[PDB]
Parts: C-alpha cells; sequence; structure tokens
C-alpha cells in the first residue's frame, strides 16, 4: 500500500501534472481557439463585409 | 436586383450578426473554463492546508 | 465575389452594346 499510494501519489501527481498540462493546453485551446476565432471570423467575416463594398461598384 | 440584393442582405444581418453571437458566446465559454480552472487552483491551496563559530567570535572582536 | 463576377457581366454587357455601337457607328462611315 505504500507502494500503491506512491504509484497511487504518482498516479494523482501525474493526474494533477496531466491535469496542469492540460489545464495549460485547455487554456491554450482556450486562447488559441478564441484567438483564431477572435482573429478568423472577425477578419475573414469582415472580408466578407468588405466583399459587401468591394464587389459593390 | 430583389433576389440577389435580398439574398446578399440576408447573408449580411442574418450570418454575421450571427457570427459575432458565436464570436460572444464561445468568449463567455472560454472564460468560463477559465475561471472554473482557477478556481480550481484556489481550491487546491485550500486542501493541500488542509493535507498541511570561532570566526564568528573573532569577527565581533575586531569589527566591535 | 460573385456578385461582380453579375455586375462584370453587366458592364460587359453595356460596354459592349456600347462598342458594338462605337463599331458600327465608325462602320457605317
Amino acid at each position: 500500500l505504500s507502494d500503491k499510494l506512491k504509484e497511487a501519489e504518482t498516479r494523482a501527481e501525474f493526474a494533477e501534472r496531466s491535469v496542469t498540462k492540460l489545464e495549460k493546453s485547455i487554456d491554450d485551446l482556450e486562447d488559441e481557439l478564441y484567438a483564431q476565432k477572435l482573429k478568423y471570423k472577425a477578419i475573414s467575416e469582415e472580408l466578407d463585409h468588405a466583399l459587401n463594398d468591394m464587389t459593390s461598384i | 436586383l430583389n433576389e440577389l440584393q435580398a439574398l446578399i442582405e440576408a447573408h449580411f444581418e442574418n450570418r454575421k450578426k450571427e457570427e459575432e453571437e458565436l464570436v460572444s458566446l464561445k468568449d463567455r465559454i472560454e472564460r468560463r473554463r477559465a475561471e472554473r480552472a482557477e478556481q480550481q487552483r484556489i481550491r487546491n491551496e485550500r486542501e493541500k492546508e488542509r493535507q498541511n563559530g570561532k570566526r564568528q567570535t573573532e569577527r565581533e572582536k575586531k569589527k566591535k | 465575389m460573385d456578385a461582380i463576377k453579375k455586375k462584370m457581366q453587366m458592364l460587359k454587357l453595356d460596354k459592349e452594346n456600347a462598342l458594338d455601337r462605337a463599331e458600327q457607328a465608325e462602320a457605317d462611315k
């Protein structure tokens, strides 16, 4: 049990670290998805707004 | 022309208004994510709180 | 930019027709 605990603790710590890595990667995806949407629909949708004007004339 | 102008205005309004809806709400989602993550961080803080010579003498001589 | 593929065609027709006339007007002598 001491080893099972160290192992479970390694697993708990692993999961805390894995969660930490994923806390970081979820935030990176939360920020990257955010940034990509924020820049991508905001720019390309803006480019389609610009289409409204670009294709006028 | 009624068909083209009507459809492209439907495009503008409906779709991009909708796109900003998406922007807003997805931002809400991400904010939820980050705030709840930080809250877990503070929880972990609290829980781990629950889980809890001779040279000196001669120097003193000379310096004093 | 289909709006202008279509506007292009309209203006193309307007000029082609004006041009057809420019060419005829000169061709007529």
